[PDB]
RNA sequence: AAUUGAAGAGUUUGAUCAUGGCUCAGAUUGAACGCUGGCGGCAGGCCUAACACAUGCAAGUCGAACGGUAACAGGAAGAAGCUUGCUUCUUUGCUGACGAGUGGCGGACGGGUGAGUAAUGUCUGGGAAACUGCCUGAUGGAGGGGGAUAACUACUGGAAACGGUAGCUAAUACCGCAUAACGUCGCAAGACCAAAGAGGGGGACCUUCGGGCCUCUUGCCAUCGGAUGUGCCCAGAUGGGAUUAGCUAGUAGGUGGGGUAACGGCUCACCUAGGCGACGAUCCCUAGCUGGUCUGAGAGGAUGACCAGCCACACUGGAACUGAGACACGGUCCAGACUCCUACGGGAGGCAGCAGUGGGGAAUAUUGCACAAUGGGCGCAAGCCUGAUGCAGCCAUGCCGCGUGUAUGAAGAAGGCCUUCGGGUUGUAAAGUACUUUCAGCGGGGAGGAAGGGAGUAAAGUUAAUACCUUUGCUCAUUGACGUUACCCGCAGAAGAAGCACCGGCUAACUCCGUGCCAGCAGCCGCGGUAAUACGGAGGGUGCAAGCGUUAAUCGGAAUUACUGGGCGUAAAGCGCACGCAGGCGGUUUGUUAAGUCAGAUGUGAAAUCCCCGGGCUCAACCUGGGAACUGCAUCUGAUACUGGCAA
RNA sequence: GCCCGGAUAGCUCAGUCGGUAGAGCAGGGGAUUGAAAAUCCCCGUGUCCUUGGUUCGAUUCCGAGUCCGGGCACCA
């Protein structure tokens, strides 16, 4: 519409792109390591969650992620690599 | 809606009258592409002013004054918008062509403009790229002279502007030159009118307009008095006396701020619809002039060769009385020994109309019926 | 709102005077009275009882001139204090402006005394008032304004009250022409000559 | 945040404001969490004419409640000194 | 002081007493019609088409965030006239300020509508599996680097909208590194995660001459909090129809994975076959809920406009994004309908935001002024935006207040009218006469709504500091849309201001004349058939008053839905009879429990409204302090007569 | 504003292509009666909406206008 906080169009529509492209990234961490426990790799499953610790965690910081899902991850994968070993 | 319209050129209202096929419409729109190359404020198309049937106003100015065009429709079915169009008139423009001659019927728009007062006629010969023979067009030209003469108007002091709206129209330079010439004397033959502004307000109703979404615009030019936006100010017209307040008014889609006698402006009045309000009314100031249904006056009857009647009619006669906007027919009682009023009488008689409206002493009126005007006079008497 | 009309037609209806025309005569003696309601005023009525609670209200009413709807206020604020119904309306439609200077003498009649309050003459506690109903309240005093004093309507009107009872439930002094107003109107105080217990009982229905 | 401020109550041309104790999201005239005294700025040269309860001010103070500066301008023109 | 409160009449029959419907007497409304119309004060004002909309306006802001400055105003360098500093004036971001751009914040509030919604809502009272920007308490940190881009240049698509390509550069934009804790995961050991700098002032020192450094203010990150808001679950209450009786299958529940802030069929996979239903399911229709308003003695019934709290919608339908928060009125993407522009490839638009318009309809108004006050957003502040709000204009729509004059005045006139033609009546009514002056009209003084804010200045703290800054007094010029204000003084003249329904009975109040079951009146009973108090006119009179009647609507009367408070032999009404489940009710003695019940306490029952006592506008209407009330619910602690559960 | 349809006694219509306007349903006036019906005795009350013209002559010929209804516009 023509008003002077069109900006929020144009500009919250960036602020998508960007935070989409690191939505979908953290995602696909998290789909290695539930590859891990079908692999059966107990040890391999414990190294999967060792490169996506620091990646959910950094998302936390910057509300990216409402913090309370991103420990929720941390919870049950760790349920999951102890459920194995 | 804007723009607000600037009041720094004198406007005079004028307008070309003339006849069928005759080139009334093709001359408008070329006095304004003429108009163009002098001012970027003009350039009305053909299909802007489009036979014109209504009573069409476009404007075109010089850089001296302002002109409210009008373009009239040249047509005997159409002669009551033909007598609104002279409802403002300061000056007129008559189309003759130099090729069927004067006709008789544009013989007959001369006189009807005359007993309303045409003061000016600056007439336009046209066709005259049809025959380049001057001592043909002298004879075309003379007979219009021959014609005002004995219509009681300075023919042999008639401005005669030969030329050919066609071509003229086309932006051909030798037929935009008559045209040039014809703003000459335009501004020379006719002075500033009479524009009595102290005089208790009083504004014809002649168009009825409903812009969607803004209201009423009723129009007409002011004969007298001055109006301002917020003012309250009252109509009177064959149905109940109403009243209402000014918001508004713009001239040709232009912003104004006051009305004044002269200026054939817009108003926009407060809330009223199309059904309340119709052509024949008079807006006016506040308690002025009151309806009646009997009224008596000074009327003349002139000949059916000059174009009135030729037989005496007798009491009852109802013919439709027209004072410069009104349209009221009404049953006449005679005076007592006159039962026959042939053609040429100045008698008196009782007037009772069907439609009550605004009757006052010393009002200049002219009376028609059946397709003719029988005559002109004044109302005297308000009983 | 007032009644702009004929001062005794209405209280030839009631029989009864209602002080109308006081003025600086004694009584009237000549408007052919309790006998002339009107044209047929001969014939005596039927009386009916509905006729009679509405008979009693509409001579009591003409007494305060006020009217109707502002008069059913009045009971309005009646019935919702305590004490007696009845004189809940005695002492509100006494405490009225006009009705408090009408005892005092400084109008001869009460219509005089409206226009006397309406035309900022009366300056109650140094406060000028020109309501009329405005409520009296206990222990104040009275006064007139000095631009409207001994004015000539005034000077006929005091000697007038002289055959007055002048009530205890206020006192003039017409020495300095100021009205101190006493404690509340009590009922036997009153001229107590008229039926108010009708008019409960009218608006009960 | 909650804020200590006016809620312009009495009619047309007669005002009488009431100092309340309101959500900084919500109406004037509307939804708030108590009101703690009044102000009549048309009050006559008489008894009575501006209240407001110190000690209920404090206690929302305390969370955290900011004042507004016409409403703060009445604890100084109520003078806790004076 | 705080509910001191309840009327009936007419009409069935020849007459009566019952039963029993019908109608009127009351008050009110978001009103409308007709007639008339003086002003002021305080409110209200599109209920129908949730129908379609022109234009303007309704949400911007910060340089104390950054690169910049196209403009406006100066400084400064310079330059040209020529009065040699009086002017003209090309460059210059170095300043004041600042369009356009990046970015932070707001835009989820304020505002409007009631289509949908019968329980996802709302109200009442509890509850636990949560989240929470701006604000604020507590405790630490605030270390060090890198890579792009908008604006801007060059070129260029397209009518426009709106882009495209290659390069330019900064940051409180984005992305790392380091450090981690009472923070997160886990039994633990351990593992892992954050950030941003600017502005003012200034001494020594230091100055690659940008600045560091010191100090003050403010901002930044994380965590436990709190205040507040929001989300969620349960219980009771929240309409009509049974001529709607079976419904449901992600549906009832469980285990596991995922998802959600949080819980869960929220969603999936397998398994089980159940769950809802007469104290009424589903289905159909209708409808926003409540606080309240009107009526009513109360109980109830009706109703839900305005002020206020809540929910839902935003052209129809649908989905999602950003962010603390929307699954969003003045945001986006898609389809559809209706408008518009068009250079026909393709785009623009949403008034149920103020006004305003066509139309609908019986019917509801201004395209005003201003941000002076309160409130809201950004900002240090100054300010700026603010159709919130504050006021003004139109309307008798409501309530309240007031005026259209007072006193005197008998030939007891004129005229109208009636008449037993005697006279009566209109009627102190008028003229006449002596006075007054509100409000209107006009002319001058003159409140209050205004608290603050800016500059200056002293003191007290901060600090190396008499500076900056912060705080408290004081001084100066002051900030008012309404507004020719409220109010007051004064001048002129009774001067400008009364109508409307009705008059047989019900129901306060009559005759005459004219029309003759004709015309008409009318709430019901009924009037008029040539002597009408009911039709029409005139006079007189009654009621009310800037309103008066008609009409529509709700309640009252209606104890004609009877809970308080009705009936059934014949007036409306005992199933033809009987058995019997669910349900209702149940002798008497004792014990016991303490559910119903009772008393008391506690939390809650928002505010305004209604009630009592006071206060402020001349009074009132209206506004308003306090108290009371809010007749209900939940929990705790006692009591044991009556009812209920258990046992004899 | 433009273009048409009805405008015919109380009501609905016939009658036109210039030659002195009809019918039906009505309704009403009288004799009889307390008053009507039934019965009997009599019946047209019309500006053809109005007005003007080509006239020995116009409902019918050409037209304006007013009233009402039905379709199109126009957009200061
Ligand atoms: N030769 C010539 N023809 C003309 C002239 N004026 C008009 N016309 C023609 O007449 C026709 C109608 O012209 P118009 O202006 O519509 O006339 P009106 O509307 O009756 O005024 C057009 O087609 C023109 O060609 C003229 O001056 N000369
Ligand atoms: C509106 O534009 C008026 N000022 C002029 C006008 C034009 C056409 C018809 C009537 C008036």
């Amino acid at each position: 519409n023509i008003k002077s906080a069109k900006k929020r169009a144009i500009q919250s529509e960036k602020a998508r792109k960007h935070n989409a492209s690191r939505r979908s990234m953290m995602r696909t961490f998290i789909k290695k390591v539930y590859a891990a426990i079908e692999a059966g790799d107990k040890a391999a499953a414990q190294k999967a969650f060792n490169e996506m610790q620091p990646i959910v965690d950094r998302q936390a910081a910057k509300g990216l992620i409402h913090k309370n899902k991103a420990a929720r991850h941390k919870a049950n994968l760790t349920a999951q690599i102890n459920k194995l070993a | 809606s804007k723009e607000k319209f600037e009041r720094t050129k004198p406007h005079v209202n004028v307008g070309t009258i003339g006849h069928v096929d005759h080139g009334k419409t093709t001359l408008t729109a070329a006095i304004t592409t003429v108009l163009a190359k002098t001012y970027g404020g003009a350039a009305r198309a053909f299909d802007q002013i489009d036979i014109t049937i209504n009573t069409s106003h476009v404007e075109y100015d010089t850089p001296t004054r302002h002109y409210a065009h009008v373009d009239c429709p040249g047509h005997a079915d159409y002669v009551k918008n033909m007598i609104t169009g002279a409802a403002q008139m300061d000056g007129a423009i008559l189309v003759v062509a130099a090729t069927d001659g004067p006709m008789p019927q544009t013989r007959e728009h001369i006189l009807l403009g005359r007993q309303v007062g045409v003061p000016y006629i600056i007439v336009f010969l046209n066709k005259c790229d049809m025959v380049d023979d001057e001592e043909l067009l002298e004879l075309v030209e003379m007979e219009v002279r021959e014609l005002l003469s004995q219509y009681d108007f300075p023919g042999d002091d008639t401005p005669i502007v030969r030329g050919s709206a066609l071509k003229a129209l086309e932006g051909d330079a030798e037929w935009e030159a008559k045209i040039l010439e014809l703003a000459g004397f335009l501004d020379s033959y006719i002075p500033e009118p009479e524009r009595a502004i102290d005089k208790p307000f009083l504004l014809p109703i002649e168009d009825v307009f409903s812009i969607s979404g803004r209201g009423t615009v009723v129009t007409g030019r002011v004969e007298r008095g001055i109006i301002k936006v917020g003012e309250e100010v009252e109509i009177v017209g064959i149905k109940e006396t109403q009243k209402s307040t000014c918001t508004g008014v713009e001239m040709f889609r232009k912003l104004l701020d006051e009305g004044r006698a002269g200026e054939n402006v817009g108003v926009l009045l407060r809330g009223i619809k199309r059904e309340e309000i119709e052509r024949g009314q008079v807006l006016a100031k506040p308690g002025t002039i009151k309806p009646h249904t009997k009224f008596e006056s000074e009327v003349y009857i002139l000949s059916k060769d000059e174009g009135g009647r030729h037989t005496p009619f007798f009491k009852g006669y109802r013919p439709q009385f027209y004072f410069r906007t009104t349209d009221v027919t009404g049953t006449i009682e005679l005076p007592e020994g006159v039962e026959m009023v042939m053609p040429g009488d100045n008698i008196k008689m009782v007037v009772t109309l069907i439609h009550p409206i605004a009757m006052d002493d010393g009002l200049r009126f002219a009376i028609r019926e059946g397709g003719r005007t029988v005559g002109a006079g004044v109302v005297a008497k308000v009983l | 709102a007032r009644y702009l009309g004929p001062k005794l037609k209405l209280s030839r209806r009631e029989g009864t005077d209602l002080f109308l025309k006081s003025g600086v005569r004694a009584i009237d003696t000549k408007c052919k009275i309790e006998q002339a309601p009107g044209q047929h005023g001969a014939r005596k009525p039927r009386l009916s009882d509905y006729g009679v609670q509405l008979r009693e209200k509409q001579k009591v009413r003409r007494i305060y001139g006020v009217l109707e709807r502002q008069f059913r206020n009045y009971y309005k604020e009646a019935a919702r204090l305590k004490g007696n119904t009845g004189e809940n309306l005695l002492a509100l439609l006494e405490g009225r402006l006009d009705n408090v200077v009408y005892r005092m003498g400084f109008g001869a009649t009460r219509a005089e005394a409206r226009q006397l309050v309406s035309h900022k003459a009366i300056m109650v506690n140094g406060r000028v008032v020109n309501i009329a109903s405005y409520q009296v309240s206990p222990n104040d005093v009275v006064s007139i304004r000095e631009k409207a004093k001994k004015q000539s309507r005034v000077k006929a009107a005091l000697e007038l009250a002289e055959q007055r009872e002048k009530p205890t439930w206020l006192e003039v002094d017409a020495g300095k022409m100021e009205g101190t107003f006493k404690r509340k109107p009590e009922r036997s105080d009153l001229s107590a000559d008229i039926n108010e217990h009708l008019i409960v009982e009218l608006y009960s229905k | 945040m909650v804020t200590i401020r006016l809620a312009r109550h009495g009619a047309k041309k007669r005002p009488f404001y009431q100092v309340v104790v309101a959500d900084s999201r919500n109406a004037r005239n509307g939804r708030f969490i108590e009101r703690v005294g009044f102000f009549n700025p048309i009050a006559s040269e008489k008894e009575e004419g501006t209240r407001l309860d110190l000690d209920r001010i404090a206690h929302w103070v305390g969370q955290g409640a900011t004042i507004s500066d016409r409403v703060a301008a009445l604890i100084k023109e109520v003078n806790k000194a004076a």
